[PDB]
């Protein structure tokens, strides 16, 4: 977990995202900020987080055994939702794509992201097909 | 046995001592005995190959340093994948056998010399231009805290348990070693936790290295000799908060 973490948090801080949170959130006294100095880096070029264009966006979520499983196992069942939902191509946010590897090792961590993986993924919808689906 | 200690598997228990295992079997210096007749059959590993992929990691740095470079090329041309990645990949632990002999009083007797000897002419030979010898430096610089780690993981302190893997050193052995290392660079600092601190993040790394191989083993021995390393790790960077661990202190 916290090889994890650590990774995460070095992934995120390098993208354009982390600094722009870093640029607001300097002001504020917080220990978070001593903690996270060591792992921000200044590079010349921004961390780019790829996109992958799927033939079928959908095919990994329109799956009525994906959404209800439910053999009394809770933690599976949350980490391949939120796996297949990170594993799509409908997701826009930066830092949610580099949020994979946490989420693999926490349950915790994946019931927290996928309300906002959701929302993004609701966000971005053109012609109501992920709202449908 | 394996299950009587503990490891889930017989291949973590007989890889604890594949180091050991290797160099006493080298030790023999036989024509019959080779690495290739190993009995790899005590692994799960059916063949040759196998082994080698498995292992490659541990047996390259014993030719290295014994010098049969015909025998790692060998292996890396059965095993078809890149010879230069291969030596690359297997750096640190090279340098944990050449390094340390340097700064420890050479040429006191004429037992630990010849060590010396032989570990200088080797490092003078890579630094060739078919060998590593054009990037040596660059690789040296590139990750240091495997570098920090390895040699860390060699010491022992000389009671009534048993020793790690064969190379070991005591711990002011390990701080000649940082010494010689600090020194040999080309801005010449006098601590090594100087150019450990141009990356903040190594910090992160070692403490982290000398974590892992803690939680990985249950034995109680090899535990309190992790927390030896441990220790001394901890007081080395206490020892240098004048100037503050490059914003990592914290």
């Amino acid at each position: 977990v916290r090889s994890a973490a650590v990774t995460c948090l070095k992934n995120i801080l390098a993208t354009k995202t982390g600094h722009s949170f870093w640029e607001i959130y300097k002001m504020t006294t917080d220990p978070m900020l001593a903690y996270l100095q060591p792992f921000r880096t200044s590079r010349k070029k921004f961390l780019e987080v790829p996109r992958f264009d799927k033939e079928n966006p959908f095919e990994g979520l329109d799956d009525i055994n994906l959404w209800i499983p439910l053999s009394e196992n809770h933690d599976i069942w949350i980490k391949t939702l939120t796996c297949a939902f990170l594993d799509s191509g409908g997701t826009k946010c930066e830092i949610l794509q580099l949020l994979k590897p946490m989420c693999e090792v926490k349950t915790d961590f994946c019931q927290t992201v996928l309300p906002y993986l959701i929302h993004d993924i609701l966000l971005q919808d053109t012609n109501e097909s992920w709202r449908n689906l | 046995v394996s299950e009587t200690f503990g490891y889930r598997r017989l291949e973590d228990f007989m890889a604890s001592h594949l180091d050991y295992l290797v160099l006493e079997w080298l030790n023999l210096q036989d024509t019959e005995y080779n690495l290739s007749s190993f009995p790899f059959i005590l692994l799960n590993y059916t063949n040759i190959e196998d082994f080698y992929r498995s292992c490659y990691k541990v047996l390259i740095p014993h030719l290295v340093i014994r010098s049969h470079f015909d025998e790692v090329k060998s292996i890396a041309n059965q095993i078809q994948e890149d010879w230069k990645s291969l030596l690359t990949d297997c750096f640190p632990k090279i340098l944990v056998n050449i390094l340390p002999y340097f700064a420890y009083e050479g040429t006191r007797d004429s037992g630990m010399a010849q060590q010396r000897e032989t570990a200088t002419k080797v490092y003078d030979m890579l630094k060739s231009e078919n060998l590593l010898g054009k990037q040596i430096d660059h690789l040296f610089i590139s990750n240091l805290p495997e570098i920090v780690v390895e040699l860390l993981m060699t010491l022992h302190e000389p009671d009534l348990d048993p020793a790690p893997n064969p190379p070991h050193f005591p711990s002011h052995v390990i701080k000649a070693t940082f010494a010689y290392i600090s020194n040999c660079h080309k801005t010449k600092l006098k601590s090594i936790l100087e150019i450990l601190s141009k990356s903040p993040d190594s910090y992160q790394k070692i403490l982290l290295a000398i974590c892992e191989q803690a939680a990985e083993t249950n034995n109680v021995y090899k535990k309190h000799r992790i927390l030896k390393i441990y220790h001394l790790f901890v007081s080395l960077l206490l020892k240098d908060i004048k100037s503050g661990l490059g914003g990592a202190w914290a």
